[PDB]
């Protein structure tokens, strides 16, 4: 039990140096908010730093390079982002750094790092470049990226393999910008009202009341491409770790806690009233509470302020001008929401969360519609009890103001009582519906968003298909002996011969649900898997969702379920003799992909029912986006007929490979574009064994 | 037996230069700063990759590497020998004192559940039903498709129970176990809110037809028996003589691939295995609906098989089950679509949440059934085995002649037709509930209201008809939003001699009430009279709303210059700019930008229904609208346009 | 034996790409460390003396700073009609949420 492998120990290794990788950024995003007199003096450290990270790479350089095109993984991809935005913002800040003691101006050193001149370096063109039409889509957003790459892997029997690892790394370069930190997302881009392919996965999973999924994702926060990261911070943070610092050695330590004492003992809250209010005004009301609690938090935020001045003035000398100083007087003039999103430097973003949850809900709220915000279990629970307790057994048209007045106070006054007795006696379920929506909603909005762990998961998936069909591309082209068949001096006479022997015969309805299993297996991208897990899944469904994430009219959910419901040889023999995979005459994305849908039944046919006449041949239908690497560098593609989805030589036969698995000196392979002339080159293999 | 090689690696001492007050310990690695538990892009990345050695090896998939989950776990070789040749520093001795008992002991928490029986019932559990099920559920010994496929409920229900068995039988480690059933699901990137939604008790299922109701169940039981030591499964159904077959493919699989010594089986009654020490398991059978079953102790279960038409007398001792502090009743049901609606349960939907769930194939509108296509099992799709003697057509009229409600059933005729024709809903029912719920109180809040009401009316002058109703609506700008102040669905009295004077006098009436609720607020009143059914009879109804009006905020209309004219009538012409109207109200009332004021006012509708309740049955019909055209049409109004005058 | 990077630079007047085909580009460098320097000045630890203190602070003037560039005429920018329309759904949802917990008393 004491040998460990190395790829064991490697990926330690590997974590060790992301973990050193992500402080280092850590301390660089601090860097580009620190006073620049201050930052000077970090100038060696930073220096060294960007050094290190330099020489990091070159040696992970091949590794990385060598693995981006075998079976990329959410390892390998993080750190590629994070040793290139390293590599990125180090030498950026360290030349904004040194352009400072030149100019010596702070007002221009936080818009060169903070980046307050820029032409907003988030925007990216992809051009997917499918067969038949290349659509060309701008990733501006996180969502954006998701979009994008759940097009391509529903796209993917329709891109060619280097049209597609082409428009991967165009994606990388926006990602490295946007998700590159790892540690704090731009409000920019991160809109969290678009659903991820993860919080589909949920609606799918958790319980729905009716309520079909197209109508409950529009409700969702998707919380999964970014996260909350429940920071805490306590009151008197700065008196606390005062008496211990890292340097002063000195007694200083005691007069800079004297000056502190001395200095604490020396929001636009008048906004609130332009807001809609309801209700009563004289005596205390929900606007009343908050802005009494704004005002207990802005004025904690000006006595940490005040003493932050002064101890920095007694313990160094100078009073720092960090970016929430420098650019203070924009601070100031700053509406009530513009300075209630941002803003709290000594405070929490969870305060102004309790700040406004300790306004809305006081001692008079009400008995009931309080209960089930604070257990919406038992409220559930007790729905059931009842249910199952329930189930077990004129004229005199005045003109003057004193009567239209009189009719509209009392019609107004029995309406304001109307739905006050609805919000309270019915419609609880609906309340402890919207509040638990608005809250979350605020919480979402307010609490410091990291990053989420699925762009990098999502990406690896992805692009680990596109690269594993490149893979067997070239790794087949290197076999045995090869019979490559998409020169026909002499073919047509063997493809007609075989064409017209599986014609004969009926596609045998007893094995449509066995062809229609083999359908959507092959029709199915390399993302949404669903299909290999130990509790899996039947095709239709991982086909379901990576079809109904990219939003697909539903006018071609018929056209893709019922494609091989109906199978003489019409709609069964589409491809002529050598354009097998060839989308010549065909422009689009949706009448490009049915002509693909085509291919593959044809493909499917054809070899059920070689298989059902010439029973020599076994046939296991395959894909090259399976067979995922062991160990090292060994892929073991079993004997088969492959697709390949590639219009260059789509059929790669692999009748006989090796006893271990591995394509070698043994390993016949039959190239070919069209499929009844691979089917007559198998059987003259198989046969006279 | 000792897992994988990610929970025994040595120390690797790399280095830090943070003082030890910022330092934390992840476990697998070595002691970093703390902004590395703050970024999900590592610390979901170093933790999955531990979580990913309890995984058995019958766990990660079916194509997943030969020695490894190639999907988290693989660095190429090149990349190998380059990280080999890699070397950080070395830790100070003063700080590799305690740093490598930091680590060592940070991981000893892991090695830790690796051993405890406890975990090893769960992992046992799931592992034999993962390679049981790998050849379909059958008689197997347990020692072109050949691998069984759990459906999405197959799927729920083993969620529901592993989750559940796992919090109750695993408390001290509700931590270590949720992302583990996170990997062993392989269901990553969840967040802890739709994984606790299945520690969760009483969750309802209501399943089709057949769908392997019972097929799935009775391995269930089987796996979950035989596997964790201390819990007695209730099963109760319909009349017992349903419960029987129950009993009997429980008792053949359980002695099938089981010795039969553990196997104790009394007939009708409690079916229990026993363990090699001194331990013993229990189905304990509720079915008697009598006794044996009212004083609970381990139950904690209580597969309840079919509620559709519950037991009769038997919801006493189910509800008494309620009562038991760890119960979870699963309440499996089948509405065959024969039915469709099992009122009895499907009721529960009205008020409850996270509670039921239905397997359902076709839409509330039978119009979209296209919505669940792809997701209806293939194995049902059986036919008469022939698509046509002789005929050359489309699947869609072959679907239309073959439609029999889409699934060979003979669902309810009527309603949603069976040719969808692009028929949907607009408005989503969130914002349908918020914007009958939320009402802003607008003779309070008046600062926040545009100087300008809004009045729209689209008249109907006949009686004694359905779609005989005039709307009107008057709207203004609340913040950047839209508020409705007074709604009228107004019917002519029959054989009147004045039906534009009696419209005129409702809306006169709705207005007044309007500008005595908020005094001074409004400066103008803009008045649009739709004129399509009859232009003459909409310039009467102006002309009566300017004279009465007549008896301080300016009064407009909207005048049109129809074609061929150079006269500016007050009516309006609604034809071009309905579109552009009903695509901006649709994107603004589903945002929450329009809502009605809390002193809405109506005389037409108030004694019946409630004014904002009475619009919103109408909205909901967007795909009589006098109501809400005038609303939609209002409030366009009072968003952009050429102006209106005097 | 196998020393850092730190202890073998030991001059800090150059620019950065000379130090590069210096010390780690050189095809005799050893290149026998890894250790990132800490970073973070001790004028700003004694403010913000916690990684969640100091976390607060960098994604507040984060949000500052994606105010600021947002708020030659080219405007025509998709991050800052998303940044206003989630600035205006935000305060018109905390509009309906203190209202609501007003009228429910
Ligand atoms: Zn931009
Ligand atoms: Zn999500």
């Amino acid at each position: 039990a004491a040998p460990v492998s190395e790829p064991t120990v490697a990926r330690q290794k590997l974590l060790a140096l992301l973990g050193q990788v992500q402080t280092y950024v850590f301390q660089i995003e601090l860097l580009r908010r620190c006073d620049p007199h201050i930052g000077r003096g970090k100038l060696p450290q930073l220096k060294l730093n960007a050094l290190q990270v330099r020489a990091l790479r070159r040696r992970l350089r091949p590794g990385l390079e060598a693995q981006a095109g075998a079976f990329l993984t959410p390892l390998s991809v993080t750190l590629e982002l994070l040793l290139e935005y390293a590599w990125r913002e180090g030498e950026r800040l360290l030349g904004s750094l040194e352009t400072f003691a030149t100019a010596g101006d702070v007002a221009a050193f936080f818009t060169e790092t903070m980046g307050l001149a820029r032409p907003c370096p988030y925007h990216q063109r992809v051009r997917l470049d499918t067969y038949g039409g290349t659509v060309h889509m701008e990733l501006c957003f996180l969502h954006d990226v998701e979009n994008f790459l759940k097009q391509l892997n529903y796209c993917h029997l329709i891109t060619p393999s280097r049209g597609a690892t082409a428009a991967l790394e165009r994606v990388r370069e926006f990602m490295v910008g946007a998700v590159g930190s790892g540690l704090i997302v731009p409000p920019e881009l991160s809109d969290p009202s678009h659903p991820c392919a993860v919080c589909f996965e949920e609606l799918c999973v958790t319980a729905n009341q009716g309520a079909t999924i197209a109508s409950r994702l529009a409700d969702r926060i998707c919380n999964h491409v970014t996260q909350q990261a429940q920071v805490r911070l306590d009151a008197n943070e700065l008196r606390r770790y005062l008496p211990h610092a890292a340097g002063l050695s000195d007694a200083d330590r005691a007069r800079a806690l004297s000056v502190l004492d001395h200095a604490l003992a020396r929001y636009a809250i008048s906004e609130l009233q332009f807001w809609l209010a309801s209700g009563d005004r004289a005596g205390q009301t929900t606007m009343d509470a908050f802005a009494s609690n704004l005002t207990a938090l802005a004025r904690r935020e000006l006595q940490q302020e005040t003493a932050a001045v002064a101890v920095e003035l007694a313990l160094f000398g100078r009073r720092a001008e960090h970016f929430d100083r420098a650019f203070g007087s924009h601070l100031a003039a700053l509406d009530m929401v513009d300075a209630l999103i941002i803003g709290g430097q000594a405070t929490s973003p969870d305060d102004q969360i309790e700040a406004l949850i300790r306004a809305c809900y006081d001692h008079h709220l009400t008995t009931p519609l309080l209960r089930r915000l604070v257990s919406p279990e038992q409220c559930d629970e007790e729905a059931l009890r009842r249910v199952l307790a329930r189930m077990g057994a004129g004229g005199q048209g005045p003109e003057t103001w004193g009567d239209i007045a009189t009719q509209a106070a009392a019609d107004v006054r029995e309406r304001r009582r109307l739905y006050a007795d609805r919000l309270t006696k019915r419609s609880l379920a609906s309340l402890g519906r919207c509040v638990r929506e608005q809250r979350g909603e605020l919480e979402k909005m307010l609490r410091v968003s990291v990053h989420g762990e699925v762009l990098p998961a999502t990406f690896a998936a992805v692009a680990n298909g596109f690269a594993a069909r490149a893979r067997f591309c070239a790794l087949t082209a290197g076999a045995g002996t090869v019979i490559d068949n998409r020169s026909a001096p002499g073919v047509f006479d063997a493809h007609r011969f075989m064409r017209a022997s599986l014609l004969r015969h009926q596609v045998d309805p007893a094995l449509l649900p066995s062809i229609t299993h083999r359908f959507f297996e092959l029709v199915n991208g390399p993302l949404f898997d669903h299909s290999t897990h130990s509790f899996a899944q039947p095709p239709n469904t991982a086909l379901y969702y990576s079809v109904e994430n990219v939003g697909l009219l539903p006018h071609l959910k018929e056209e893709l379920a019922r494609f091989i419901m109906g199978a003489s040889g019409a709609d069964w023999a589409v491809s002529e003799f050598q354009r097998f995979y060839c989308f010549d005459g065909i422009s689009g994305i949706t009448p490009t992909q049915r002509a693909a849908w085509r291919y593959i039944r044809e493909l499917i046919i054809a070899t059920t029912l070689f298989a059902s006449v010439y029973r020599c041949g076994e046939l296991e239908l395959r894909r090259p986006d399976c067979s995922r690497p062991t160990s090292e560098g060994r892929y073991r593609y079993p004997p088969g007929v492959y697709l390949t989805y590639d219009s260059d030589c789509p059929l790669v036969a692999i009748v006989e490979s090796a006893p271990d698995g591995c394509i070698g000196p043994r390993s016949v392979v039959v190239y070919d574009r069209d499929v009844f002339s691979i089917l007559y080159s198998v059987l003259q293999h198989l046969a006279p064994r | 037996t000792m897992g994988g090689d990610a929970l025994r690696v040595p120390f690797l001492d790399f280095a830090t230069a943070t003082p030890k007050r910022h330092q934390t310990v992840v476990p697998g690695v070595g002691t970093l700063h703390d902004c590395c538990e703050h970024s999900p892009l590592f610390s979901a990345v170093a933790r999955r990759l531990l979580f990913n050695s309890l995984v058995p090896a019958q766990l990660k998939g079916r194509d997943f590497g030969g020695d490894h989950t190639a999907k988290l776990e693989f660095l190429a070789p090149e990349l190998v020998r380059a990280v080999a040749r890699l070397r950080f520093k070395e830790c100070a001795p003063a700080d590799v004192v305690p740093q490598r008992n930091a680590y060592y002991s940070v991981l000893n928490t892991f090695q830790a559940l690796h051993r405890s029986e406890a975990f090893r019932q769960l992992v046992h559990f799931v592992r034999d039903f993962a390679q049981l099920l790998k050849t379909s559920f059958r008689a197997s010994s347990l020692t072109g498709r050949t691998y069984g496929t759990l459906e999405l409920f197959q799927k729920m229900i083993l969620m529901h129970a592993t989750y559940f068995l796992a919090a109750v039988l695993l408390g001290d480690h509700a931590e270590q176990v949720n992302t583990f059933l996170r990997l062993v699901f392989e269901i990553p990137l969840f967040s802890d809110a739709a994984v606790r939604h299945f520690r969760q008790r009483a969750t309802v299922f209501l399943v089709p037809r057949r769908h392997g109701k019972t097929w799935f169940l009775v391995p269930l039981i089987a796996l979950s028996l035989a596997s964790f030591r201390g819990i007695k499964i209730g099963y109760t159904a319909h009349i017992r003589k349903a419960t029987e077959p129950v009993f009997e493919e429980i008792d053949a699989c359980l002695r099938g691939w089981f010795g039969s010594a553990r196997v104790d089986h009394v007939k009708g009654e409690t079916i229990s295995f026993s363990f090699p020490d001194g331990s013993r398991s229990t189905i304990v059978f509720a079915s008697s609906h009598n006794t044996n079953g009212i004083r609970g102790q381990d139950f904690n279960l209580l597969f309840v098989d079919e509620a559709n038409f519950i037991r009769p007398d038997a919801v006493q001792t189910i509800m008494g089950f309620l009562n038991q502090a760890n119960c979870k009743i699963i309440f499996v049901s089948s509405t065959n679509t024969g039915k469709a609606s099992t009122s009895f349960l499907y009721n529960l939907r009205g008020a409850a949440d996270e509670l039921l769930n239905v397997v359902t194939y076709i839409c509330d509108d039978h119009m979209p059934r296209v919505v669940t296509h792809t997701n209806a099992t293939a194995c049902s799709c059986y036919i008469l085995n022939k698509p046509v003697f002789i005929t050359m057509d489309g699947a869609v009229r072959r679907t239309a002649d073959l439609f029999l409600a889409d699934s060979f059933m003979q669902e309810i005729i009527g309603g949603q037709a069976r040719e969808t024709g692009d028929d949907r809903p607009v408005l989503t029912k969130s914002a349908g509930e918020r914007f009958l719920l939320y009402r802003p109180s607008t003779t309070t809040n008046s600062g926040l209201m545009a100087p300008d009401l809004y009045v729209y009316v689209d008249p109907a002058f006949t009686a004694n008809t359905r779609a005989s109703g005039t709307g009107v609506a008057v709207v203004g700008r609340y913040r950047d939003d839209y508020i409705i102040f007074a709604l009228e669905h107004f019917f002519l009295r029959a054989l009147t001699g004045s039906a534009p004077a009696d419209i005129a006098r409702c809306v006169v009436h709705s207005l007044t009430q309007v500008l005595a609720l908020h005094p001074g607020a409004f400066r103008g009143v803009r008045v649009a009279v739709e004129g399509n059914s009859s232009q003459d009879s909409a310039v009467a109804i102006a002309t009566h709303v300017h004279t009465e009006m007549h008896r301080g905020p300016e009064l407009l209309f909207y005048h049109c210059e129809p074609p061929g004219s150079a006269v500016l009538y007050p009516f309006f012409l609604l034809n071009k700019q309905k579109t552009p109207a009903f695509e901006h109200f649709i994107k603004k009332f589903n945002s929450g930008g329009v809502m009605a004021s809390q002193e809405i006012v109506s005389a037409t509708v108030r004694l019946q229904t409630d004014p904002v309740e009475y619009l919103l049955e109408q909205l909901n019909n967007l795909t009589s609208d006098d109501l809400m055209v005038a609303v939609i049409m209002a409030i366009y109004l009072a968003a952009q346009a050429g102006p209106p005058h005097t | 034996t196998l020393r850092d990077t730190i202890p073998d630079c030991a001059l800090r007047s150059q620019t950065l790409e000379s130090l590069d085909a210096r010390y780690v580009s050189r095809d005799g460098a050893h290149d026998a460390a890894v250790w990132f320097e800490d970073m973070t000045p001790a004028e700003l630890e004694v403010v913000f003396p916690t990684t969640d203190a100091k976390l607060n602070y960098l994604s507040r003037t984060q949000r500052l700073a994606s105010l600021l560039t947002y708020a030659t005429p080219d405007t025509a920018c998709v991050h800052g009609e998303l940044l206003a329309r989630k600035r205006e759904r935000f305060a018109a949802v905390i509009n309906r949420f203190l209202d609501l917990h007003q009228i429910l008393r």
